[PDB]
C-alpha cells in the first residue's frame, strides 16, 4: 500500500520457517544462503568475502 | 483394525517369556539379575500393552484414554514413549524395533538360561543387546580386578580378535592377525573379540 | 490455693504492665522514638502463652472474664505495636530522604507537601505518646487503629509514588541499580546514621561486608569482610566534610582500589626478599600470611612465580631452581597445613596450597619440554603476571598477561572467596575466555550441568579482580529489564554472568542481540568518555565489560540462540572435567598424608557409583556431589582432629572418607542398593568400616516429641526403625546441606518427619522453629516469584520472593529463629530453574529487577515432593536427597496413630464422649495388630482393582473415619437413652460388626458391584465376626443397627407412590438399594465434614444422591460449581468472595460462610475435567489439595495465610477412562474417600420407573393397566439404544436415566390438560417422546431409520392387539398451536398455520422469504418444544446457511420470546462480552421478560466466553460477573422487581436467589455450531453444560428430500 | 478489501435480513437502525488464492 522511493531497499533476514506468511514470500524476492557445494566453491567464497587489501 | 489386529496378533509370536532367576557378591551375578529384572519389566508391560490392544481390537473390551494413545501410535508406526525405556538409534520404527526386543530377551533368556546351570564368566555376550554395555564393561573390569587383587585404577586393556563379546563390527577397516588395514568395505565384521585386562 | 496463685500471676502481670513504659531515646534534636521492641514483643508473647495455658486448666473458669480482658486488651496492644513499628521504619528514613535530599519539593511538590502533612500528624502523635510513656496510657488514645492505619497506608502510597527520584539518584553512584528500591530508600534516608547501612554492602558490592568507622562516625576506617577479614585505608575519608552519600561512596570505592594496590605493592616486596633464599622460615612465612589479606598473598605468590620463571627462560639450571623453589615452598605450606590454624588463616593456606601446587605442574610441563626462549607460545600460553614498581600510577601497576591479552588488575575486594583447582580444562576454558575477551567477543561456555561453567567464569573474573554479577535468566527477564542490568554494568564497570541463557524467550533473545551488538561496538571503540544507546539512552561505559553466557543445550527443550546473536559470543564446549585433579588438589589442600590414594580410589569409586547402582531420577553422582563429598570429608577430619585433642598423631584418613561418603550418600539411596553401595566401598577400600548412631540428646528429644504428639517411635530395629533414621538422615543432610529434598511416594510419612524432626531442634537447641509451607502449583508463577508491570518499572512481590524478603529484613528477630521454607509440591523446570543460583553455591536469589536476595545461614529451603520424573539434572544436582520408600512407613504405626487419636483428643471439641471412645478403642485393639483382618483386607483390595488407583492411606482414612461415626452414633444413642446407658457387651457386638460394615465400604466403595461382592466373601471367609447367614445376598446389602446386629436395607427401602402433582420433579427421588447404601455412606462421610469425590459415568445419579443425602442435613448450603478444560482457581476464589467472607483475627485471617452456624460444602461437578500441564499437575486439584491438607490457601493480594473455617468439599466426575477425563493426583486423592456410583440396571430401573409411570397414568382411570407394559417398553427400547450408540462412534451419544426423567416427565406433561386418551394414543405419545429424545441426537440417516425401526418393533413386540395403523405414523407430529392443548395434528393443517404465520412474521421482524418442508416443520416444533419448558437450551448442529438462527428467531418470535445476539466486531473482548451477558442477565432477571440468547460458534474469541457459558447454562448464575457498584445496583434492581411482582424480600442471599429462580425460568439460550470431527469433542471437553443441559438438534445439511 | 479480516459487523448486510417499516426499508447494524437505498452493492477483494475461509 505504498509507492517509495527510487533507491530504497528493505531487507528481511529469517530462517527457513514455515510460519513465515506465504504473502510475504510471494510479495518478496526470495535469497536463501546455504552452505557451498564444493570445496572449488568453498574456497571462492572465502577468498571473495576477505578483502584483497588485507 | 482388521489389519491392525492381524498385525498385533503376529507381532507377540517372537515373545513368549523370561525367567526371573539372587544373593553373590560379584559384580557379574548382581549385574546380570538386575539386567533380566529390567528386561522382565519391560516385557511384562509391553505383553500387557500387547494383550489389551489385541482384546480391545478383536473381542468385548472398552477403550481408554492411554490406550487411544498407544493405538494411534501403533497405527502411525511411531514407538510409544513408555515402550522405549533403553536407547533407540535415531528414532526407529516399531516394525525393527520388536525385532531388536525379541532379540534381547532371546539373549536374556540363554542368559538365564546359563545362570540355572564363575558360570557366568565364560559366556559370550553382544553388546548391541544389552542395555548397559558400559556398566558391563566396569563389571567386569570390576570382577577382574576383585578377582587377582590389583588397583583399580591402573589396568589396561588387552584385545585380541578372558572376556568375549560378540557383535562389534569395524568401519572402513579390516583385521588380520590383531593388524588393522584400511579397506573400502563400510563395515567388516568381527567374529569374536577377546577382552582380557592387564 | 492454686486459685490464689493464679491470682498471684495475675497481679504480678499487671504490676508488670502497669510499670512497663516504652523507652524513648532523642533523634537528632527533633523528636523522642521508640526503640527496644524484642523484649516487648517476647514479653507479649509469653503473656499469651500463660494466659493460653491457664485458660486451659486448671480452674479458668473462676476468672473467665478478667482473663479474656487481658487476652484481648494483649492482642490489641500487641496488634498497635506492630503497626507501629512498620510505620516508624518507614517514617524514619521517609523522613531522612524528604530532609537530606535537596530538589525534592522542586520536583515532587504535592508529594512533599503529603509528606509535610504526615509528618506533622506523627509529630503530634509523637508528642502525644511522649507526655504518657505508659503502655496502658498509650492504648488509651482512641482512634489509634485508624490513624496508624492511615498513617502506614498513606505512606505506602508515597513511597509508591517516589519511585521516580529513584532512577535519578542511581545515575550519581552506579553501584546503586542492583539494590532494590525500599532498600535503596533506606540508604538514602539513614545517610546520617551510617550504622544502619551495614546490612545493604553485600548487595553493593563484591566482599565488603561492613565498613570500619570511628566512635564519632565521622571517618571510615577500613572495610570488613563476611569472615571477618579487614582492610584498613592508607588515607582515611572522611564524611566529615559534609559529603553526600554517593561522593562517600566513591571515595571509598576508589580509596578501597589504592589501598589494595599498595597492599599489593608492600606484599609483593616483601615475597621477593622472601624467595630469593633456598630455604625459608615457616615462622616468618606464617607471619606474613598473617599480615596479608588472603587475594593479595594469592595474587603475591603468582607474581613471585612468573617471575622467577621469566628470569629462568631468559638465561636449564634456572628452571630446575626455580621448580625446586616451588616444591620446597610446597612441602612448608603443606607441613603448615598439616597442624591446628586459625580458620582464616587455614584458608589462606588452602588457597596457596593449590596456587602453588598448580604452578608446579605448569614448571613440570615446562621443564618436560625443552624450552628455551621467553616466546615459545608453551610458555606464552599459560596465565602469567608482572609487576612493574617503576610505574608512577599505582593501579595500573600489575598487569596480568596470556597469549597476546593484556589485562589490568581491577583491586576489587573480593574478600577471600573460594579457589578452582586448576584443571587443564580450566587453563583451557581461561585461555578461550580471555582470547574473547581480547577480541571484545563475550564468552560462552556450554555443556550439561555440573561441569564447572558459572564457577570458571566468577574464578576468572575474581583472578581478574572483577566484580562479577551472575544472574539466573528466565522467560519474565523482558528486553527492558535486561537494559536495565546492562546499562547498570555499564555504569560500575562489572562482569555478567547470566545463567541459564537459552530458556529466554527467543524474540527477546533476538532483541537483546541488538544491545549485546551495542556494547560490543562500545567496547571496541574503548579498545581504540565512551557512550552507548540503551533504551534509548546515552550512558558511559566502563572498559571492564563483559557479558558470559552459561548454558545447556536441550536441558529441557529450551528456547534456543539465533545465529545473531551466536556470532556476538566465543563458544567452548566442556563437558568433562579432571574430577582426579580436582579431587587429589582438595584432598592435599585440606591436608591428607595418602592424598593421591584417596582421589584414585574415589574418583573410580564416583565412576562405578554412576553404572553399578540402579537408574533413578533423584541420583547424582557428578562433580557437585564429589565437592560436596570433599567438603564434609574436610569438615569431619576437622571435628575428629578436633575430638582427639581434646583428650599430630595418625587418623584413619580412609574411614573419615568413609563416614563422609556415607553422610553425604547413603539417604538417597532405594532400599534395594544399600547392601550394594556397602559391596562398592568394602571393594574399593577393604578395612574401611563405619561408624552410626552416638545421637543420645536429638534421639530421646525426638522420641519424646513423637511421644507427646501421638507418634510411633522406633529404636532402629523396632516398628519405627527406618522411619527414625530417615529424620536423622534429614538432620545430617540440613546439618551439612542447603537445600534439601523429600523423594518419595504418597503416604511415606516425610511431613511427619520433618514436622518432628523440627520440634525436637526446637525443644533442644532453644532456637525458634518456623516453617513456611508453600504449594508452588496451587498459584502462577508470577503470584510465585513476581511480576514487573509493562507500563511503570514497578515490582509487586511473589510468595516466596515475599518470605525470603521478610525474613532477610528480620523487623521481628526473623534472622535468630530457625526458618525452613518448605515447597510442598512437584518440581519442573518452569519454576525450579528461578532457584538454580539459589541452591549453587552463590547463595543469593536474582529478580529481573536486578535485585539480588542473598539466603542467610539459617533458611533451609525444602523440597517435599512425590516424584523427579519431570525434574532435570540442573535442579537434582543441587540438592541433597532423602529417599522416603513406600516401606519406610508400615501401616501398623497409621493403626497406632489412629488407636492413640482415638484414645485421647475427644471428637466433640472424664469425658462421657472420651470414655465411649477409650472404650471402641480397646474393643477395635485385636483388629489392627500387625495382620489381624484390617491389614489382609487391604491387601486384597490392592489385589482387586477399582474405578481409581486405591492407596492405602485413602481407604485407611476414610476407615478412620467411619469409626468416628461410629462412635458419634454410639454417643447419640447414649443421649438418646439417659435413663439406660449403653452397655459394654452390646457396644462390643456393635462395633465389632460396624468394624467389618466399614473397612468393606472403605475397602470396595469405589468398585464395582461383582468385586464388591468378592471383597465381602473374602472378608466372610476371613474373618471370626458374626455375620448374616444369607447365601445369595452379598454383606454389602446390609446395615448395623444400634442394637448390634445385621438389617438389610431391603427392609429400609418402603413401596412408596409418588403424587401425580410431582411425577418426574427434580428433588423426587423413589427409593432404593443402591440409593440408600449411598446416601447413608455419603452421611457418614459428610457428619466430619470430610471431602470427597462422587465417580461414576454421566446420569448415574450421583447429584440426586448428593442432594438427597444433604437434604437430611439442615446446617448445610450447598453451592454447584462447574469445571471445564481451562479451570483455575479464580472459580473458587469467586464463589469464596460471593459467599464467604475475610475476617480477621489475632492468629491469623479466616474465611467463613456470610451465614453463622451453617457449613458451606461446595459442589465441584466435574472436579476430573480441569487440563493437566504438560508436566503433569493441574492447577485447581492442587489448590484443592492444599486447602483440604493445610486447612487453608495463600491469598494472592498480600501473601497472607487464608484459613478455612467452615469450608467443606465434595466431587463429582466421570472415570478417568472416559474421552476427556486426566486421573487425578495420588497426594490429592489421599486425603478423598471415593465412591463409584454406577447406573442402577433392568431391575433397579423397572421400579424405579413403574412407580413414576403409576403414578403418573392416575390422571386416567382406564389407562392404569398399561403401566407395567409401557415400563418394559421404555426400559428394554432405552436399553437396547444404549447397546450400540456408544462415545466411540459420536462424541454427543451418551445415554443415561436423564432421558428417561425426560421421557416421563414428558408423557405426562402430555397427558395432563387432556383427561380422556385411548391406548391408541398413549402409544402414539410415548412413541414421539422416543422420537423427541432418540433420534434427533443422531447423525445419520441409517441409525435414524434404525431407531425408527426399534420403535416400531419394542411397540409391536410390548403392546399386542392394538391398531398398529392408527398408532405408529410417518409425520407423528405434535403441536399446541392450533388447540389449547397439546392435542396431534395432520401436517397439511399445520403446514398452512406456519405458512400464515410467516406470512405475518416477514413484514412483522425479518423480510426474507422461507421455503417449507417437512424438515424445517420438524426443526420449528422441536424448537418450540424445547422453548416452552423452563431452562430450555439449545444446541444446533449444522452447516452454515441453513436456517438454524432464522428458524430460532421465527420460533422465538412466535412464542413471544426476545431475540439477544452479541453483536460480535473487531476488539469484541471480555470484558465487552461480560457486559453484554450483564445486560441480558438484567432484562431476564430483574425485568422479568423472556430472552432467547441466540449465539453462534463464530462469536466465540477465547475460553473465557466458553467459561462463563458453561457456569450460566449450568447454574443459571455467574459469581464474578457482578461485583461493587455494579452488584448493588442488580441489588436496587432486583429489590424494585421484587415489589414490582408482589414478592416483599430483604438482606442479600434470597434477593439474590429469586434472581437466579427469575433467570432460569426465563432465559433461553440457543447455541449455533458447524459440525466438525474434532471440533464436536474439544466442545465437549471445554464445556460439559453444552453437551449436558443442552438438548442437542443435529439439523445438518438438507437432504435429498429437502432438495427436491 | 482484505476480507481476511473480515469483520462480523457485514453479517446482517450480506445475510440480507432487513426489516419492513411500510415502505421504508429498514435494517440493523451494530446499535443503530439504518435505511438503505435498494441500489446497494459491495464486493469483498482478496489479494491471497491461498486464503481459508470460515
Ligand atoms: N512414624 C509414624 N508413626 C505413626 N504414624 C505416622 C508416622 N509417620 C506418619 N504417620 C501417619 O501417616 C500420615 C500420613 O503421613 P504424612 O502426613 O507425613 O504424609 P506424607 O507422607 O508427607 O504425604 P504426602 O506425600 O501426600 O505429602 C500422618 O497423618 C500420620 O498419622
Ligand atoms: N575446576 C574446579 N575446581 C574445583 N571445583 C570445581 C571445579 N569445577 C567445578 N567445581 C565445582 O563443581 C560445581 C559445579 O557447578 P557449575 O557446573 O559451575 O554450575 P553450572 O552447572 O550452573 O555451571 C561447583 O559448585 C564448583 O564448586
Ligand atoms: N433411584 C432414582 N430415582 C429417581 N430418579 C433417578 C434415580 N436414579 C437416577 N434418576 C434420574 O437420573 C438423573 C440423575 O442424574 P445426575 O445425578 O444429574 O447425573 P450427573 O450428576 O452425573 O449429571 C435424575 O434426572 C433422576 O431423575
Ligand atoms: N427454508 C428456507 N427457505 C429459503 N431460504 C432459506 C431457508 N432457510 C434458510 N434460508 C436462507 O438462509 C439465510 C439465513 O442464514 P442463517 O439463518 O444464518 O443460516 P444458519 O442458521 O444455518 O447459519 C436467509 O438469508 C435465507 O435466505
Ligand atoms: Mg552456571
Ligand atoms: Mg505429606
Amino acid at each position: 500500500s505504498l509507492q517509495p522511493h527510487a533507491c530504497f531497499r528493505l531487507f528481511l533476514t529469517m530462517e527457513i520457517n514455515p510460519k513465515v506468511p506465504v504473502n510475504l514470500l510471494r510479495a518478496g524476492r526470495i535469497f536463501v544462503f546455504e552452505p557451498p557445494p564444493g570445496v572449488k566453491a568453498n574456497m571462492l567464497r572465502t577468498f571473495s568475502s576477505i578483502p584483497v587489501s588485507r | 483394525h482388521t489389519t491392525a489386529s492381524n498385525w498385533l496378533h503376529l507381532i507377540p509370536q517372537t515373545l513368549s517369556h523370561l525367567k526371573r532367576t539372587e544373593n553373590i557378591k560379584d559384580p557379574l551375578f548382581r549385574f546380570f539379575e538386575r539386567e533380566v529384572k529390567m528386561g522382565a519389566k519391560l516385557l511384562q508391560d509391553v505383553r500387557q500393552d500387547l494383550a489389551d490392544v489385541v482384546q480391545v481390537c478383536e473381542g468385548k473390551k472398552k477403550q481408554t484414554n492411554y490406550l487411544r494413545t498407544l493405538i494411534n501410535e501403533l497405527v502411525k508406526g511411531i514407538l510409544p514413549r513408555s515402550w522405549s525405556h533403553y536407547t533407540v538409534p535415531a528414532g526407529m520404527t516399531v516394525i525393527q524395533w520388536v525385532s531388536d526386543f525379541s532379540e534381547r530377551i532371546k539373549q536374556l533368556q540363554n542368559i538365564s538360561l546359563a545362570a540355572a546351570s564363575k558360570e557366568l564368566k565364560n559366556i559370550h555376550v553382544c553388546l548391541g543387546g544389552l542395555f548397559v554395555p558400559e556398566a558391563y564393561i566396569t563389571a567386569t573390569r570390576q570382577y577382574v580386578a576383585q578377582a587377582n587383587s590389583w588397583s583399580l585404577e591402573e589396568l589396561c586393556l588387552e584385545v585380541n580378535v578372558s572376556f568375549g563379546v560378540t557383535g562389534l563390527k569395524l568401519q572402513g577397516a579390516t583385521c588380520n592377525n590383531n593388524k588393522l588395514s584400511l579397506s573400502n568395505a563400510i563395515s567388516t565384521a568381527l567374529p569374536l573379540t577377546q577382552l582380557r585386562w592387564v | 490455693q492454686g486459685e490464689m496463685a493464679l491470682e498471684e500471676f495475675l497481679k504480678q502481670i499487671r504490676e508488670v504492665w502497669n510499670t512497663y513504659e516504652l523507652d524513648l531515646v532523642n533523634y537528632q534534636n527533633k523528636c523522642r522514638l521508640i526503640r527496644g521492641w524484642d523484649d516487648l514483643f517476647n514479653k507479649v508473647k509469653e503473656h499469651i502463652n500463660s494466659v493460653s495455658a491457664m485458660k486451659l486448666s486448671p480452674y479458668y473458669k473462676v476468672f473467665e472474664e478478667d482473663a479474656l480482658s487481658w487476652e484481648d486488651k494483649l492482642n490489641r496492644i500487641m496488634a498497635l505495636f506492630d503497626v507501629w513499628i512498620d510505620v516508624q521504619r518507614r517514617w524514619v528514613y521517609l523522613e531522612g530522604i524528604f530532609t537530606g535530599s535537596a530538589d525534592i519539593k522542586h520536583l515532587l511538590p504535592v508529594e512533599t507537601q503529603r509528606f509535610q502533612s504526615i509528618s506533622t500528624e506523627f509529630l503530634a502523635l509523637m508528642k502525644k505518646v511522649s507526655k504518657s510513656p505508659l503502655v496502658m496510657d498509650v492504648l488509651n488514645i482512641q482512634g489509634v487503629q485508624r490513624s496508624l492505619e492511615r498513617l502506614a497506608d498513606l505512606l505506602g502510597k508515597i513511597q509508591k509514588a517516589l519511585g521516580e527520584y529513584l532512577e535519578r539518584e542511581r545515575s550519581s553512584f552506579p553501584r546503586f541499580y542492583f539494590v532494590g528500591d525500599e532498600d535503596l530508600l533506606e540508604i538514602i534516608g539513614n545517610s546520617k546514621n551510617v550504622a544502619k547501612l551495614q546490612k545493604h554492602f553485600k548487595k553493593m558490592f563484591a566482599g565488603v561486608s561492613s565498613i570500619i568507622l570511628n566512635e564519632d562516625n565521622s571517618v571510615v576506617l577500613g572495610i570488613s569482610s563476611r569472615e571477618g577479614e579487614e582492610v584498613m585505608f592508607k588515607t582515611p575519608v572522611s564524611i566529615t566534610e559534609h559529603p553526600k552519600i554517593n561522593e562517600w561512596l566513591t571515595l571509598v570505592e576508589k580509596e578501597m582500589r589504592v589501598t589494595l594496590a599498595k597492599l599489593l605493592a608492600e606484599s609483593v616486596t616483601e615475597v621477593e626478599i622472601f624467595g630469593k633464599a633456598t630455604s625459608i622460615d615457616p615462622n616468618t612465612y606464617i607471619t606474613w600470611i598473617d599480615k596479608y589479606q588472603a587475594q593479595l598473598v594469592v595474587l603475591s605468590a603468582q607474581i613471585a612465580w612468573s617471575e622467577n620463571v621469566e628470569t629462568a627462560l631468559s638465561s636449564a639450571a634456572p628452571l630446575h631452581s626455580v621448580l625446586s623453589n616451588v616444591e620446597v615452598t610446597l612441602n612448608v605450606l603443606a607441613d603448615s597445613v598439616l597442624m591446628e590454624q586459625p580458620p582464616l588463616r587455614r584458608r589462606k593456606l588452602e588457597h596457596l596450597i593449590t596456587e602453588l601446587v598448580h604452578q608446579r605442574d605448569v614448571t613440570r610441563s615446562l621443564i618436560k619440554s625443552k624450552i628455551d626462549n621467553a616466546k615459545s607460545f608453551e610458555w606464552l600460553s599459560q596465565m602469567r603476571f608482572y609487576f612493574d614498581p617503576k610505574q608512577t600510577d599505582v593501579l595500573q601497576q600489575l598487569s596480568i598477561q596470556m597469549a597476546n591479552a593484556k589485562f589490568n588488575y581491577g583491586f576489587e575486594y573480593l574478600g577471600v572467596q573460594d579457589k578452582l583447582v586448576q584443571t587443564p580444562l580450566t587453563d583451557r576454558c581461561y585461555l578461550t575466555m580471555t582470547q574473547a575477551l581480547e577480541a571484545r567477543l563475550g564468552g560462552s561456555p556450554f555443556g550439561p550441568a555440573g561441569t564447572g561453567k558459572t564457577e570458571s567464569v566468577k574464578a576468572l573474573g575474581h583472578q581478574l579482580g572483577r566484580f562479577v554479577l551472575v544472574f539466573n535468566c528466565d522467560e519474565t527477564f523482558d528486553f527492558q529489564a535486561m537494559g536495565r542490568i546492562f546499562v547498570g554494568l555499564c555504569q560500575v564497570g562489572a562482569w555478567g554472568c547470566f545463567d541459564e541463557f537459552n530458556r529466554l524467550e527467543e524474540r527477546m533473545l533476538s532483541a537483546v542481540s541488538q544491545q549485546v551488538q551495542c556494547i560490543q561496538e562500545a567496547l571496541r571503540e574503548h579498545s581504540n568518555p565512551i557512550t552507548c544507546e540503551l533504551l534509548n539512552k546515552q550512558v558511559k561505559v566502563s572498559p571492564d565489560m563483559a557479558i558470559f553466557i552459561t548454558m545447556n543445550p536441550g536441558y529441557a527443550g529450551r528456547s534456543n540462540l539465533p545465529d545473531n546473536l551466536k556470532k556476538l559470543f566465543r563458544s567452548l564446549a566442556m563437558t568433562k572435567p579432571d574430577r582426579q585433579l580436582i579431587a587429589q588438589v582438595m584432598l592435599y589442600s585440606q591436608g591428607f598424608r595418602t592424598a593421591e590414594v584417596l582421589a584414585n580410589k574415589i574418583v573410580p569409586f564416583f565412576k562405578l557409583c554412576d553404572e553399578q547402582l540402579s537408574s533413578q531420577s533423584h541420583y547424582d553422582f557428578g562433580l557437585r556431589a564429589l565437592k560436596s563429598v570433599l567438603v564434609s570429608a574436610g569438615n569431619v577430619k576437622r571435628e575428629r582432629i578436633q575430638k582427639i585433642k581434646r583428650e599430630a598423631e595418625n587418623l584413619p584418613e580412609q574411614e573419615i572418607l568413609i563416614q563422609s561418603v556415607c553422610e553425604t550418600m547413603v539417604p538417597k539411596l532405594v532400599a534395594e542398593d544399600i547392601p550394594l553401595l556397602f559391596s562398592l566401598l568394602s571393594d574399593v577400600f577393604p578395612g574401611v568400616q563405619y561408624h552410626r548412631g552416638e545421637m543420645t540428646a536429638l534421639r530421646e528429644e525426638l522420641k519424646k516429641v513423637c511421644q507427646e504428639m501421638y507418634l510411633t517411635y522406633g529404636d532402629g530395629e523396632e516398628v519405627g526403625g527406618m522411619w527414625v533414621e530417615k529424620v536423622l538422615q534429614l538432620y545430617q543432610i540440613t546439618q551439612i546441606n542447603h537445600g534439601l529434598m523429600m523423594v518419595g511416594p504418597s503416604g511415606s510419612g516425610k511431613s511427619m518427619a520433618w514436622r518432628v524432626l523440627l520440634k525436637a531442634l526446637e525443644r533442644l537447641e532453644g532456637v525458634e522453629g518456623v516453617a513456611h509451607i508453600i504449594d508452588p502449583k496451587a498459584i502462577s508463577k508470577d503470584h510465585l516469584y513476581g511480576t514487573l508491570d509493562p507500563n511503570t518499572r514497578e515490582w509487586t512481590d511473589g510468595l516466596f520472593t515475599h518470605v525470603l524478603r521478610k525474613i532477610i529484613d528480620s523487623v521481628r528477630g526473623e534472622l535468630q529463629k530457625r526458618q525452613w521454607i518448605v515447597f510442598d509440591g512437584d518440581v519442573d523446570p518452569e519454576w525450579v530453574e528461578n532457584l538454580n543460583s539459589v541452591l549453587d553455591d552463590n547463595k543469593l536469589l536474582t529478580l529481573p529487577n536486578g535485585e539480588r536476595l542473598s539466603l542467610p545461614p539459617n533458611v533451609r529451603i525444602m523440597f517435599e515432593v512425590q516424584d523427579l520424573k519431570y525434574a532435570t539434572l540442573a535442579t537434582v544436582s543441587r540438592c541433597g536427597m532423602v529417599w522416603f520408600s513406600e516401606d519406610v512407613l508400615s501401616t501398623d504405626m497409621i493403626f497406632n496413630n489412629f488407636l492413640a487419636r482415638l484414645r485421647s483428643i475427644p471428637l466433640d471439641e472424664a469425658s462421657p464422649m472420651l470414655q465411649i471412645q477409650r472404650d471402641a478403642a480397646t474393643i477395635m485393639q485385636p483388629y489392627f495388630t500387625s495382620n489381624g483382618l484390617v491389614t489382609k483386607a487391604l491387601e486384597h483390595a490392592f489385589q482387586l482393582e477399582h474405578i481409581m488407583d486405591l492407596t492405602r492411606l485413602r481407604c485407611l482414612g476414610s476407615l478412620f473415619s467411619m469409626l468416628h461415626q461410629a462412635c458419634r452414633n454410639v454417643a447419640q444413642y447414649n443421649a438418646n437413652h439417659p435413663d439406660f446407658p449403653m452397655q459394654i457387651e452390646q457396644l462390643e457386638r456393635y462395633i465389632q460388626r460396624y468394624l467389618v460394615y466399614a473397612i468393606l465400604w472403605s475397602l470396595s466403595g469405589d468398585s464395582r458391584l461383582k468385586m464388591r461382592a468378592e471383597l465381602g466373601e473374602y472378608i466372610r471367609r476371613i474373618t471370626t465376626v458374626p455375620l448374616p447367614t444369607a447365601p445369595n445376598i452379598p454383606i454389602i446389602d446390609y446395615e448395623v443397627s444400634i442394637s448390634g446386629e445385621w438389617s438389610p436395607w431391603q427392609a429400609k427401602v418402603p413401596q412408596i407412590e409418588v403424587e401425580t402433582h410431582k411425577v418426574a420433579a427434580p428433588d423426587v427421588v423413589v427409593p432404593t438399594l443402591d440409593t440408600v447404601r449411598h446416601e447413608a455412606l455419603l452421611y457418614t462421610w459428610l457428619a466430619e465434614h470430610k471431602p470427597l469425590v462422587l465417580c461414576g459415568p454421566p446420569g448415574s445419579g450421583k447429584t440426586m444422591t448428593l442432594f438427597s443425602a444433604l437434604r437430611a442435613l439442615p446446617d448445610m448450603e450447598v453451592v454447584g460449581l462447574n469445571f471445564s478444560s481451562a479451570t483455575t482457581p479464580e472459580l473458587l476464589l469467586k464463589t469464596f468472595d460471593h459467599y464467604c467472607e475475610y475476617r480477621r483475627t489475632p492468629n491469623g485471617v479466616v474465611l467463613a460462610p456470610v451465614q453463622l452456624g451453617k457449613w458451606l460444602v461446595l459442589f465441584c461437578d466435574e472436579i476430573n475435567l480441569p487440563d493437566m500441564d504438560k508436566y503433569g499437575t493441574q492447577r485447581v486439584i492442587s489448590f484443592i489439595r492444599q486447602m483440604v491438607e493445610h486447612g487453608g490457601f495463600y491469598r494472592t493480594s498480600d501473601q497472607t495465610w487464608v484459613k478455612l473455617e467452615r469450608i467443606q468439599f465434595v466431587g463429582a466426575c466421570n472415570p478417568p477412562t472416559d474421552p476427556g477425563r486426566k486421573p487425578l493426583s495420588h497426594r490429592f486423592l489421599r486425603h478423598v474417600p471415593v465412591v463409584y456410583v454406577d447406573y442402577p440396571g433392568p431391575a433397579s430401573l423397572t421400579q424405579i420407573y413403574g412407580t413414576f409411570n403409576r403414578a403418573m397414568l392416575r390422571l386416567i382411570p382406564s389407562l392404569r393397566t398399561y403401566a407395567e407394559p409401557l415400563t418394559a417398553a421404555m426400559v428394554e427400547f432405552y436399553t437396547m439404544s444404549q447397546e450400540r450408540f456408544t462415545q466411540d462412534t459420536q462424541p454427543h451419544y451418551i445415554y443415561s436415566p436423564r432421558e428417561m426423567t425426560r421421557w416421563v416427565r414428558g408423557i405426562f406433561e402430555a397427558l395432563r390438560p387432556l383427561e380422556t386418551l385411548p391406548v391408541e394414543g398413549l402409544i402414539r405419545i410415548w412413541a414421539h417422546e422416543a422420537l423427541r429424545l432418540f433420534q434427533d441426537r443422531l447423525v445419520e440417516d441409517e441409525e435414524r431409520r434404525w431407531t425408527d425401526e426399534n420403535i416400531d418393533t419394542v411397540a409391536l413386540k410390548h403392546f399386542p392387539n392394538i391398531d398398529r395403523e392408527k398408532a405408529m405414523s410417518r409425520p407423528i407430529l405434535y403441536s399446541n398451536w392450533l388447540s389449547k392443548d397439546y392435542i396431534p395434528v395432520d401436517q397439511e393443517e399445520l403446514r398452512d398455520y406456519v405458512k400464515a404465520r410467516l406470512k405475518v412474521f416477514y413484514e412483522e421482524e425479518l423480510d426474507v422469504p422461507l421455503v417449507l418442508f417437512n424438515e424445517v416443520l420438524d426443526h420449528v416444533l422441536r424448537i418450540d418444544r424445547i422453548f416452552r419448558q423452563p431452562q430450555g437450551h439449545l444446541l444446533l448442529i449444522g452447516v452454515s446457511g441453513a436456517g438454524k438462527t432464522t428458524l430460532s428467531r421465527f420460533v422465538a418470535w412466535m412464542n413471544g420470546l426476545s431475540v439477544y445476539q452479541i453483536k460480535v466486531h473487531r476488539k469484541y473482548t471480555g470484558e465487552d462480552f461480560d457486559e453484554d451477558l450483564r445486560t441480558v442477565l438484567r432484562r431476564s432477571g430483574c425485568k422479568n421478560e423472556k430472552i432467547a440468547f441466540i449465539m453462534d460458534e463464530s462469536n466465540v474469541l477465547d475460553s473465557g466466553f466458553l467459561e462463563r457459558m458453561n457456569t450460566l447454562l449450568a447454574n443459571g448464575e455467574v459469581p464474578g460477573l457482578f461485583e461493587g457498584d455494579e452488584y448493588a445496583t442488580l441489588m436496587t434492581q432486583c429489590k424494585e422487581g421484587a415489589q414490582k411482582e408482589g414478592l416483599m424480600l430483604d438482606s442479600h442471599e434470597e434477593l439474590y436467589k429469586w434472581f437466579t429462580s427469575q433467570v432460569i425460568r426465563n432465559l433461553h439460550v440457543v447455541f449455533t455450531m458447524n459440525p466438525s470431527s474434532e471440533g464436536l469433542k474439544d466442545r465437549a471437553a471445554t464445556s460439559p453444560a453444552l453437551f449436558n443441559r443442552c438438548v442437542l438438534n443435529w439439523f445438518g445439511d438438507w437432504s435429498t428430500e429437502a432438495l427436491y | 478489501q482484505d476480507v481476511e479480516s473480515y469483520d462480523p459487523v457485514l453479517n446482517p448486510v450480506l445475510n440480507r435480513e432487513v426489516r419492513r417499516t411500510g415502505g421504508r426499508v429498514l435494517i440493523t447494524l451494530g446499535d443503530q437502525d439504518i435505511d438503505l437505498s435498494p441500489s446497494f452493492v459491495i464486493f469483498l477483494s482478496t489479494r491471497d488464492p491461498t486464503v481459508e475461509f470460515p
